[PDB]
């Protein structure tokens, strides 16, 4: 089912398993980045035991790092069974196109792991640097969803630690700010009767 | 306006349309406090590192890794450099890393010395002038480098911005110089694996392409012995 789709939930808590399997795999969790919390973060085992393995068998995982994060997320990725095979950095700049520790950071990276051999995907059309002007806060830039369109058109895709603004066509949203649950693809409305009955996850 | 689609439209990488004294005297406090340019020509594979002393502030390490080139270095030779053995206590190191496997075998390597990653430094190159063949393993078109940043013990943006250079041309941006020289980390600095187009004041170049050598290791360590031994490289020379 084409159109947006989403569940507010808890990751942590949320049985994955019955979204089925999917071309491409999104992340942008809360890691614990040794600094102080304007959100509830996640910890390192929290991290690498997230049912992340279930949601793929050939694909493509993209991976918010920062900080600490950019080792850590290698580890996850590692763990869940990728192997890292490019990286995204989003160069942040303002509305006149200028940029935006020890250095101060002009960017934000994403890795991408692949998983099992994945086949008929648009490999090499896009170059992994973005250029984007910076939103709200912890906001991922849209260009990211072209990108990963063109890679994988049509194909069914899920994001994980989604904000509300993030709900794209073929995409299934999931983050503790969405609205409720919205589900259209009956072969997952089917599952998720089947393991929530009542509703409550 | 969306670059990445415009480069799947014309070709230009979204880098392409980035736009665009106070830190000057900085600069010549850098270069008074700068030693004597040194070099030293050194198979480096074949060569006991421990033969250059003393332990350095910075080293600056620049392996010529294979996937430069569209004699290599693979990460399996870079790891099992002793680089821990000539690495002052409190020190940094800057690795270029590539854009492939080296971003995770680097890291490695950064753990495997004893240095924890603190700064991902990105040369994003530009082909304005030329609006790529692919790795098997990419999924997208490669137009960066990363140079890492470790710290072991107790201004700028992590970006620099250029041109790709010519095909065949190795070379890395001088403005990782600055960025360095200007954290002002100590005066004692290697720089693994230049070119004789490399050298500079304020730093020791070994490698196997140098032309010329200079080194002494006795002459090297009269630059640092007392009362200079602990300077930042940032400030006056001591009368
Ligand atoms: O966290 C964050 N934003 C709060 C959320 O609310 C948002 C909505 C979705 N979201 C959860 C979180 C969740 N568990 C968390 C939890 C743990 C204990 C107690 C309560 C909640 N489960 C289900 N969705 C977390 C967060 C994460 C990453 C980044 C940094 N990147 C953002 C970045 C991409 C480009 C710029 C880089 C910035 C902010």
């Amino acid at each position: 089912l084409f159109p947006p789709q989403w569940i507010c939930c808890d990751i942590r808590y949320l049985d994955v398993s019955i979204l089925g399997k999917f071309a491409v795999v999104m992340a942008d969790p809360p890691w614990d980045i040794h600094m102080e919390l304007p959100y509830g973060t996640l910890t390192d085992d929290e991290m690498r035991r997230l049912n992340i393995p279930v949601l793929q068998d050939d694909g493509f995982l993209f991976l918010w790092v920062t900080g600490r994060a950019m080792e850590l997320g290698r580890e996850c990725l590692n763990l869940w069974g990728y192997e890292r095979v490019d990286e995204i950095i989003w160069v942040k700049t303002n509305q006149l196109q200028r940029i935006i520790h020890w250095l101060n950071h002009g960017k934000e990276h994403c890795l991408v792991g692949v998983k099992g051999n994945p086949q008929g995907f648009n490999q090499g059309l896009d170059c992994d640097v973005i250029v984007a002007e910076v939103r709200s806060t912890s906001h991922k830039p849209d260009e990211i969803y072209g990108m990963i369109e063109r890679l994988s058109p049509g194909t069914r895709k899920i994001e994980l630690f989604g904000r509300p603004h993030n709900v794209q066509p073929n995409w299934i949203t999931l983050g503790n700010q969405l609205d409720g649950i919205h589900l259209l693809d009956p072969d997952v409305v089917a599952r998720f009767k089947q393991r929530y009955p009542d509703g409550i996850i | 306006n969306d670059y990445c689609q415009h480069f799947v439209d014309t070709g230009h990488r979204p880098q392409n349309f980035i736009r665009d004294e106070l830190i000057r005297l900085k600069d010549e406090l850098i270069a008074k406090s700068n030693t004597p340019p040194m070099y030293l020509q050194a198979d480096i594979e074949a060569f006991d590192i421990r033969e250059l002393t003393p332990k350095f502030d910075v080293i600056l390490l620049e392996p010529p890794l294979e996937e430069y080139y569209r004699k290599c270095w693979t990460w399996d030779d870079i790891m099992k450099l002793e680089i821990d053995e000539i690495a002052a206590p409190r020190s940094f190191i800057f690795l270029w890393c590539g854009s492939g496997e080296g971003l995770d075998l680097g890291r490695v390597c950064l753990r495997k010395w004893g240095y924890r990653r603190c700064e991902d430094i990105c040369w994003i190159k530009t082909n304005k002038n030329n609006p790529k063949t692919l790795d098997p393993k990419a999924v997208f078109q490669r137009t960066k480098e990363h140079c890492l940043m470790g710290i072991k013990g107790t201004v700028d943006i992590d970006l620099i911005i250029t041109e790709e250079p010519e095909i065949g041309n190795i070379e890395k941006p001088v403005e990782i110089f600055h960025i360095i020289e200007h954290f002002c980390l100590g005066r004692r600095r290697l720089h693994l694996f230049g070119r004789d187009s490399t050298i500079r004041p304020g730093w020791l170049t070994v490698g196997p392409t140098l032309t010329n050598s200079n080194y002494n290791a006795e002459t090297y360590a009269s630059y640092f012995s007392a009362p200079n031994s602990y300077l930042t490289g940032c400030t006056e020379e001591i009368e």
